[PDB]
């Protein structure tokens, strides 16, 4: 999992990777950035990524009740 | 004054309004000549909403509503100056004087309405905003 | 004239009472009240013009003018009177009704075949009739532009013979035709110069500015006729 | 053949087998339509077209504004023809027999040289000798916009 | 009170609609100029040497099938809309003797 | 339908063709046959043209209705459903909508007349100019469709020439061509559940007596499938109708609660009893006043016919399959022409049923 | 940015019992809505089959030992939910479902083509 | 739950109901008929009232609406009129196009990108030719550079006249609409003449471009350029005074700075918002650092502010268009590296080597160094950018697109609380939502 996030601030760009398995949950970084809800609803349905205190997460991509996670 | 011309006219115009129906009813090919798949009574979906596509299943403003209710005294203060308009002139002033007081209680309804801002949809519901204030220790 | 649109406004707002698809059932508490709201300053335009003559009859009206059409006195009365003919139609820029964009076809969404036609038949028959009215009660009616030209072109025919007056019918009905075919044009010319206007601020706008203006002339000029002794009579 | 007859009688089925709102609003205008029309020839043209601008354009459609607020949710052949029958036999609303079977004219005169409306009379009355009956109505009027107001809104 | 325009300037623009009618002008210039409108198919409009369109094999001038069986265009195909079957023919050329264009396959892409 | 109509892969006709199936039965695979559905553009023909392109078996569908006929092509791949203009006053097209098939069924039939075919030249000279030149056009196998009552001797014109165009299809084809003679087949927008819907169904009396047993249209569509695919079907002969007895009459009346419609069925006009001589005089009337197939004379003979089953013929049981039976599959073809929905299972069916006929 | 209806946030848990006091409690939510399952999705069949095949698929699980599984079987058991309750599914998808449908012989594979 | 659902005042204690014939229970089991024996007040704030929970009217904005320049479901909850929430379904013009990507080489999956924006399409391939040339570590030559600048430009007029004028279309006005349209036929006319095609100009590859701009395009860029300032006038004419168009959008759709940052609204939807970030000048790429031009800044974050600051590209891309007319160079337009680049046509059929580096191209492909990035360029939407991992391989192992049009979306609910049917209309059009983008 990869985050890239912009400072407007000091006109600067940072990533920031953190690896994940099929079953472990990753935190939620839509407490504090309100973008990620939506990339966030991208990833689980193109990978499965269990993320751990997202307010709601569904398939934004695929169809309703498509079985498998794409990108895999 | 003769009206048996206009009553022709209605007469006509009576008639025109069931040719206007049927024309279409004796001109369109059979269901059987286009396509067979159907009367438009079994035809089920083409005999429905249009939703834009995707199946799915009135709370008004109150603002709404006053438009509409207020719509009704405000009519029939324009339909009673009709006496005034094909007597103005044998009425003099006397019968001007009155219809201007007739107006004048009516603007004072016209004011009351003006300052509560009845008619204002408003928001009530949303479009707040706050003041981040720390509450230090 | 004004009893027999008041029933045009109930056949428009039954359309959408009778179904249930949300977009055409949605474009009926809107249109109620458009034309509810814009029936009031278009009552009110007509009314002042029938003051001013004290006759409630069409001829009489024409008649009135010819000295001087009531463009140039009541000049704000044609703006007014023009604004409310387009809501009463639901033309663009009041198109909220019918917006494509908003709610597709409005009640015509569920319209087709024979109910479409007659219903958008309606709409381009009161196009052609309130630029007509327009005409009759601001430009005048079937009075000639000139009085000259008209005197000019009708002597060439004989009065005792029934050309004299198909010539005549043909050049008072070419007034009246010029004069509303301008209007006819405007309907169209608004449409593609104006946005259309949002239906919230469309309802504040008949009351909380057309309404007052529409009162105040009214108390207006009986005031400036009585000062002058210029009460209206029918001849 | 008087054909007013069988308008009503249409309208007379109609009202005894409404259900829902939709038929009840139509009744309305299924009576002012007859009404005005009756009005129109015969007795008076200046009230028929009275009511058509005060009731049909301004009380009926209120009636489908409402209804589309309020709610739209949720006999038999032999007694609705028997009742509409028995209903139909006895239509003398007076029984003054030489009254209702025998005709009358009146004489003109050509002593009113100001021949004008009867709007023009009523006009000259009602703005001259009945001008309290003119001023309650707008007082009338002007209690009924305040009254509006304080039923409905809401703050 | 710091509004540069007086009080009956700003109402006179608000009552006469001063904008919406000078919108209204600049509409009606465009009544008296040339519309754009080309009336195809009587007329076309413009076309250039690199266009892409209809695909068509060649020759050479002595007749001769230009193609000699390469298979480069079935590997480069973004879609994969050629299918290429080839074997030596029957003198010897490298030709081919089965090429497809799947035309509702193909983005019309050059490569 | 299933995942493949076939049970073997290779499969030999008559006449000496090896046809060997490609694929596992979906849309791209193959079974090496070619079918040609006449009438497929007719209510049964549609059925029968989906559940044969739906493997892959390509179909020439002979149409005359221009429109009628592109709906067919969404059930076949590409180059599978192929169409051949047609007229049964034309040889040369019939001769060519069964040149390269292996399969000829035949669904033309009409119980109305009109005024360029008559009943005799639909029922009797098509059927019989097909099977002759499908014989000539070395075709394999033959499968025919005729009423329910086929029986040359009866009174009513359309069992007098549907028992008649069996024998000229064996006496043109040959003693291997099969026979189908389906009950009425009820399916949404069929004609059957049709006129049981209607509601100002004129002379309903005199035309709801009649009885019949209903029988599923995908069955007789899925039953014409086992026959062409099967090769010991050849020159036998095929009752299909279902268990239930069922009349008009409780159908018209049982439908009538699931569409929930006091004084409205009678003023309405649901109900419209009439005196035979007048539907004789009326139904004479439109034969030539209509430019449509009204309910007409011969229509009325047969509702005074119940349905007769030639106990001497084959069911469902010799295909292995199962009848379905109206009770369950009423409602779902009712949908269309119908808080909490209603929903009648077998047993909400069956108990209304109880309801009609208790007094 | 507020979330849609019938919505629940997305949280791992840690216990093994806590999970099947969630699982039994969504297990009524679609008992309760299978009539109106029905008649919102207009299906052929009475609610008493969609009580009926609502359960087989909850013991198709039921005997996973691993803590990890049993939360994204979850998680994804909630989303399914609530799609089936928004009307989010089409009518196809949901006749579907519920109207999928012995092995042939050796030899009747063999005949056919087998896999 | 979920079916249905059930003090200001002193709790008075009453005690002891009596009537003066007896007292209440001697009378209790006949007050079930005496209507004035209700003791259950139907005024009591604790009065239970079961009553169903009936959802909330939801419109179905689906996609056959004209507002849905895509394939939307726009699903809103409202009260009354005002909005409650909105949940847009997206995902209907999703086809995989990062899957497919992965089982193609460098240069096929180039058209795959001219598809995502259909109308911004040379910088859509800009941003993929910039992220493989970073990974490749390879320069496009100065020409190039200013031909990617000059059409990159071009391209930002196409896009604003396709969203600009679709957003006043939606409001009401249809002339401008077809005004602007014209000017996008002439524009056209310059992605056809310089690569074959309308719309789907493959033209923009890692490496530069496809093929030398043909004799006489620059003389045709100036003189449309000429006279385009008059037609961006007429379409201010009919627009920006308009009061009726300042009642549809001054106020409307309104964005704090604040709140853009957090939802990571870029483009326009974030100098509208007062913030004074340009992607061209934060990382300038491709000849942007050589021509000179301004920006312009929002204060109201409401989309009258984001019209003028469209209405504004449009004038700078005319002032940058120019330059590029002018300051052209001579060389050549690619890479001058032909195991990236397919040599000329000419030197391929007399040149050994030549043959073999076309055939390789053609085939298998050109290798790109392991590793990643991610390449963010000035869209005409916004920002977008792509996350390109490569393998050393010929064929990119993952390639994530960030479409603007997709992070704009996720704030409409945000933006779109407290508002009408009609201002919703405003606010889709005022993000410039092409779908091809968001459901990429
Ligand atoms: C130019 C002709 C205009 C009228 C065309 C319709 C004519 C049909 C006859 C209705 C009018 C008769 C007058 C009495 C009103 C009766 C209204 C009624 O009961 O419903 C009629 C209509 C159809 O429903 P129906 O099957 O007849 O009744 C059971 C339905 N649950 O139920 C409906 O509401 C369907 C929509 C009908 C809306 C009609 C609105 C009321 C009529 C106003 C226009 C005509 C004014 C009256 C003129 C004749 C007066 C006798
Ligand atoms: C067809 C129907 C007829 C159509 C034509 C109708 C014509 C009648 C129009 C009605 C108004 C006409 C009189 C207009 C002049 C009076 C208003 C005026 O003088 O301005 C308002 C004035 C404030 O002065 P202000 O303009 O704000 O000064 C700013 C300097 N920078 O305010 C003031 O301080 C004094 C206001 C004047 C008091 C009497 C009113
Ligand atoms: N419930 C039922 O439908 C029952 C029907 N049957 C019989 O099954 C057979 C098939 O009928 P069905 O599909 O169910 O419904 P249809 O009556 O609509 O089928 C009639 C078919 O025959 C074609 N046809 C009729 N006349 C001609 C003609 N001159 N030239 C060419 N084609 C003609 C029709 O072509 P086109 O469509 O273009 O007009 C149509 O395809 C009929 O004979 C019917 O009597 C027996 C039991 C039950
Ligand atoms: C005024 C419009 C002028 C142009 C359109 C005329 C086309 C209509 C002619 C028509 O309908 O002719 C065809 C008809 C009947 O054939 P059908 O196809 O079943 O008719 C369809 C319409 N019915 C079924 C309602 C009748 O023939 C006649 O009745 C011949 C006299
Ligand atoms: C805008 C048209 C107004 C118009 O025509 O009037 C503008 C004026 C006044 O003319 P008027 O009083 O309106 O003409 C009515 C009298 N007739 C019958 C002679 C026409 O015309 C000129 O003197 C120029
Ligand atoms: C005469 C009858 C036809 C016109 C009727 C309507 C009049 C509208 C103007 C008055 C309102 C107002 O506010 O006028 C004043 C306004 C605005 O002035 P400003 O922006 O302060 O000027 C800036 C400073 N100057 C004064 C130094 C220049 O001028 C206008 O916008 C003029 C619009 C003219 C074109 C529209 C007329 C043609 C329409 C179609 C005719 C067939
Ligand atoms: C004393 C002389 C009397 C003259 C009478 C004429 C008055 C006409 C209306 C003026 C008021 C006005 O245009 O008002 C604008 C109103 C409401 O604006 P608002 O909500 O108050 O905000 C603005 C005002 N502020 C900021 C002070 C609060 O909406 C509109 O945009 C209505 C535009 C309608 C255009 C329809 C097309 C015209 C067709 C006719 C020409 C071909
Ligand atoms: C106005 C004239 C109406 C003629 C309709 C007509 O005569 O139609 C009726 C006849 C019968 O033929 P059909 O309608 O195809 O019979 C099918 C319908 N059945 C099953 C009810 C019989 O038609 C003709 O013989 C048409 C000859 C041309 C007549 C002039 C046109
Ligand atoms: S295979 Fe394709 S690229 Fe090769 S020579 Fe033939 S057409 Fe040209
Ligand atoms: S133009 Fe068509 S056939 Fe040729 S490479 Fe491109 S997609 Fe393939």
């Amino acid at each position: 999992v990869v985050y890239n996030l912009l400072s407007v601030r000091h006109n600067s760009r940072i990533r920031i990777k953190t690896y994940a398995s099929e079953v472990s949950p990753v935190p939620s970084v839509v407490p504090l950035f309100q973008g990620a809800n939506w990339f966030e609803r991208e990833t689980y349905d193109l990978f499965g990524i269990f993320f751990e205190g997202h307010p709601d997460l569904r398939r934004i991509m695929t169809d309703y009740g498509f079985q498998g996670h794409p990108l895999r | 004054m003769l009206q048996d011309l206009f009553n022709n006219y209605v007469i006509l115009v009576g008639i025109l309004g069931l040719i206007f129906l049927g024309v279409n009813y004796f001109i369109v090919e059979s269901p059987r000549m286009d396509e067979n798949n159907g009367n438009i009574s079994d035809y089920i979906e083409k005999s429905g909403p249009f939703e834009c596509g995707f199946s799915s299943f009135n709370p008004i403003p109150i603002a709404f509503i006053l438009v509409a209710l207020l719509f009704l005294p405000f009519d029939l203060e324009v339909s009673s100056m009709l006496p005034y308009i094909v007597s103005i002139y044998s009425v003099g002033i006397y019968g001007l004087i009155i219809f201007i007081l007739f107006l004048l209680i009516l603007i004072v309804g016209f004011i009351y309405e003006f300052n509560t801002k009845s008619l204002s949809i408003t928001t009530i519901l949303h479009k707040k905003n706050k003041a981040l204030v720390k509450n230090l220790y | 004239l004004l009893a027999s649109g008041s029933i045009g406004v109930f056949g428009t707002v039954i359309v959408g009472w009778m179904s249930n698809s949300k977009y055409t059932v949605l474009a009926t508490v809107r249109t109620t009240a458009q034309l509810i709201s814009y029936e009031l300053v278009l009552t009110t335009v007509v009314f002042i013009i029938a003051l001013i003559v004290s006759s409630l009859n069409i001829n009489v009206i024409i008649e009135s003018q010819y000295n001087i059409w009531y463009i140039i006195p009541f000049f704000p009365l044609c703006l007014i009177f023009f604004i409310s003919a387009l809501a009463e139609t639901a033309r663009p820029p009041f198109d909220n009704v019918e917006a494509e964009s908003e709610l597709v076809s409005g009640h015509m969404t569920e319209l087709s075949a024979s109910p479409f036609v007659i219903f958008f038949l309606s709409e381009y028959c009161s196009m052609v009739l309130m630029s007509t009215l327009t005409a009759i009660f601001f430009f005048g009616g079937y009075l000639p532009f000139s009085n000259t030209i008209h005197h000019l072109i009708l002597n060439l025919f004989d009065q005792h013979s029934i050309y004299y007056f198909i010539i005549e019918g043909i050049l008072l009905s070419g007034y009246l035709a010029i004069k509303a075919n301008f209007f006819m044009f405007s309907f169209v010319w608004i449409r593609a110069a104006a946005p259309r206007l949002r239906y919230d601020l469309l309802i504040l706008f008949c009351w909380y500015v057309l309404l007052p203006i529409v009162f105040a002339i009214v108390v207006f000029a009986p005031g400036i006729l009585y000062c002058f002794d210029a009460l209206p009579v029918i001849i | 053949m008087n054909l007013e007859i069988l308008d009503l009688s249409i309208l007379g089925f109609y009202s005894l087998i409404s259900s829902n709102s939709f038929e009840s609003i139509a009744i309305l205008v299924a009576t002012i339509m007859p009404v005005i029309t009756e009005l129109w020839y015969n007795y008076s043209q200046l009230f028929a077209l009275l009511y058509t601008l005060i009731y049909v354009g301004a009380v009926v459609i209120l009636f489908v504004f409402i209804l589309s607020v309020i709610n739209e949710k949720e006999s038999g052949l032999f007694i609705l023809i028997l009742v509409l029958l028995l209903d139909d036999l006895d239509d003398n609303e007076s029984n003054d027999n030489d009254y209702n079977n025998v005709y009358i004219t009146d004489y003109a005169d050509w002593f009113n040289n100001y021949n004008e409306s009867d709007l023009s009379v009523i006009g000259n009355l009602l703005f001259t000798e009945y001008a309290l009956l003119l001023l309650i109505i707008s007082f009338i009027l002007l209690m009924s916009i305040i009254g509006l107001i304080l039923i409905v809104k809401k703050d | 009170e710091e509004s540069s325009e007086s009080a009956l300037s700003k109402a006179t623009k608000w009552y006469l609609l001063s904008e919406i009618f000078r919108g209204l002008y600049i509409t009606l210039e465009m009544y008296f100029r040339a519309p754009y409108t080309i009336y195809y198919p009587f007329e076309k409009g413009p076309v250039s040497p690199r266009f892409r369109g209809e695909h068509a094999l060649r020759r050479y001038p002595s007749g001769e099938e230009r193609c000699i069986a390469c298979k480069l265009c079935e590997a480069v195909c973004p879609a994969q809309a050629i299918t290429i079957e080839a074997e030596e023919r029957i003198d010897g050329s490298r030709r081919t003797y089965k090429y497809d264009i799947d035309m509702t396959k193909c983005i019309y892409c050059g490569y | 339908v299933s995942t493949f109509p076939l049970k073997s892969d290779i499969n030999i006709t008559k006449s000496g063709k090896t046809l060997l199936s490609v694929g596992q039965g979906g849309r791209s695979s193959r079974t090496g046959f070619t079918a040609t559905v006449f009438g497929g553009t007719g209510f049964l023909g549609r059925v029968v043209v989906s559940k044969l392109a739906k493997h892959g078996t390509n179909v020439v569908v002979p149409f005359r209705n221009d429109r009628a006929r592109r709906q067919l092509k969404v059930n076949g791949d590409l180059g599978v459903v192929n169409f051949v203009e047609f007229d049964i006053r034309n040889l040369k097209s019939i001769e060519d909508s069964v040149k390269y098939s292996d399969i000829v069924i035949n669904l033309i039939g009409t119980e109305h007349f009109s005024k360029n075919f008559s009943i005799e030249d639909v029922n009797i000279g098509a059927a019989e100019r097909i099977a002759k030149a499908a014989k000539e056009a070395g075709v394999s196998r033959l499968i025919h469709v005729s009423s329910y009552n086929a029986n040359p001797s009866s009174s009513s014109d359309f069992y007098a020439t549907k028992g008649i165009g069996e024998q000229v299809v064996r006496d043109n084809f040959g003693p291997d061509a099969t026979i189908v003679r389906p009950a009425p087949m009820y399916f949404r927008n069929s004609p059957f559940l049709n006129e049981l819907l209607q509601i100002k169904a004129l002379g309903g009396n005199v035309i709801f007596k009649k009885e019949v047993y209903p029988v599923h249209a995908l069955q007789v569509g899925e039953a014409i499938e086992r026959i062409a695919f099967d090769d010991a079907t050849a020159g036998q002969t095929y009752e299909l109708f279902g268990k239930e007895r069922y009349s008009k009459k409780e159908l018209r009346e049982m439908i009538k609660h699931i569409i929930h419609i006091g004084y409205y069925p009678y003023s309405a006009g649901f109900y419209l009893p009439a005196p035979e001589p007048f539907l004789y005089a009326f139904a004479l009337i439109r034969q030539y006043i209509s430019s449509q197939p009204r309910f007409n004379v011969d229509q009325l003979k047969r509702s005074h016919i119940n349905q007769e089953i030639d106990q001497s013929a084959k069911t469902f049981t010799d295909l292995g399959m199962v009848p379905d039976e109206l009770s369950e599959y009423l409602y779902r073809y009712v949908k269309p022409h119908i808080q909490n929905r209603t929903v009648y299972s077998k047993e909400d069916i069956e108990k209304l049923r109880d309801y009609v006929n208790t007094p | 940015t507020n979330p849609t209806a019938f919505a629940q946030t997305t949280r791992y848990v840690k216990d093994s019992t806590e999970m099947r006091t969630l699982v039994l409690n969504l297990y009524r939510r679609y008992l309760r809505h299978s009539r109106g399952f029905v008649n919102n999705y207009n299906l052929d069949i009475p609610a008493s089959q969609v009580r009926t095949k609502i359960r087989q698929e909850f013991e198709r699980q039921r005997f996973v030992k691993d803590l990890p599984l049993k939360n994204v079987l979850y998680m994804k058991a909630q989303m399914e939910f609530q799609e089936l309750v928004n009307f989010w599914k089409q009518q196809c998808h949901v006749m579907q479902y519920f109207e999928s449908i012995k092995g042939d012989s050796f030899v009747q594979k063999f005949l056919k083509g087998a896999q | 739950n979920d079916f249905y659902d059930v003090n200001d005042f002193f709790p008075v204690q009453v005690d002891g109901i009596e009537s003066s014939l007896g007292k209440y229970e001697e009378f209790a089991k006949d007050a079930h008929e005496w209507e004035s024996w209700n003791l259950q007040n139907e005024d009591h704030p604790e009065y239970p009232v079961k009553r169903t929970k009936i959802r909330h009217f939801t419109l179905n904005f689906g996609p056959q609406h004209p507002a849905a320049h895509g394939v939307l479901r726009l699903i809103l909850e409202l009260h009354g009129e005002e909005i409650l929430r909105s949940d847009p379904h997206v995902g209907l013009l999703h086809r995989g196009t990062e899957k497919l990507i992965e089982s193609k080489t460098y240069m096929q999956a180039l058209p795959y990108f001219d598809r995502l924006d259909y109308v911004s399409m040379m910088t859509n391939e800009q941003v993929f030719s910039l992220a493989v040339e970073k990974l490749l570590n390879l320069e496009v030559p100065e020409r190039g550079q200013y031909i990617r600048t000059l059409f990159g430009e071009i391209t930002r007029v196409l896009n604003h006249l396709m969203s600009v004028l679709s957003h006043a279309m939606d409001v009401g006005a249809l002339t401008p609409f077809l005004w602007g349209f014209e000017e996008r036929e002439k524009l056209m006319e310059f992605y056809e003449r310089v690569s074959g095609a309308r719309l789907h100009s493959a033209y923009v590859r890692p490496g530069g471009v496809s093929q030398d701009l043909p004799a006489g395009l620059l003389d045709d860029i100036y003189m449309w350029a000429t006279q385009f300032g008059d037609r961006l006038d007429e379409t201010e004419e009919l627009l920006t005074d308009s009061r009726i168009w300042k009642q549809r959008t001054i106020g409307i759709g309104e964005v704090t700075a604040e709140d853009a940052l957090n939802y990571g609204l870029s483009g326009v939807m974030l100098r509208g918002s007062g913030v004074p970030f340009d992607i061209r000048k934060s990382q300038p790429y491709d000849a942007y650092d050589k021509v000179d031009f301004d920006i312009a800044v929002g204060t109201k974050g409401d989309c009258y502010d984001r019209y003028l600051i469209r209405m504004t590209e449009f004038r700078q891309s005319l002032r940058i268009i120019e330059q590029c007319c002018n300051q052209m160079p001579p060389g050549p337009v690619k890479v001058e590296d032909f195991k990236v680049a397919p040599p000329p046509r000419a030197l391929m059929k007399e040149d050994m080597e030549a043959l073999i580096h076309h055939f390789l191209l053609y085939t298998k492909g050109y290798a790109v160094p392991a590793g990643e990035t991610y390449t963010a360029i000035e869209a005409p939407k916004g920002e977008m950018a792509v996350y390109v991992v490569s393998d050393g391989s010929e064929r990119p192992y993952r390639c994530k697109i960030r479409a603007p049009g997709f992070a704009h979306l996720g704030a409409f609910d945000h933006i779109a609380r407290g508002h009408f049917l009609p201002d919703a209309v405003a606010i889709i059009g005022t993000m410039d939502l092409v779908f091809g983008e968001v459901d990429r």
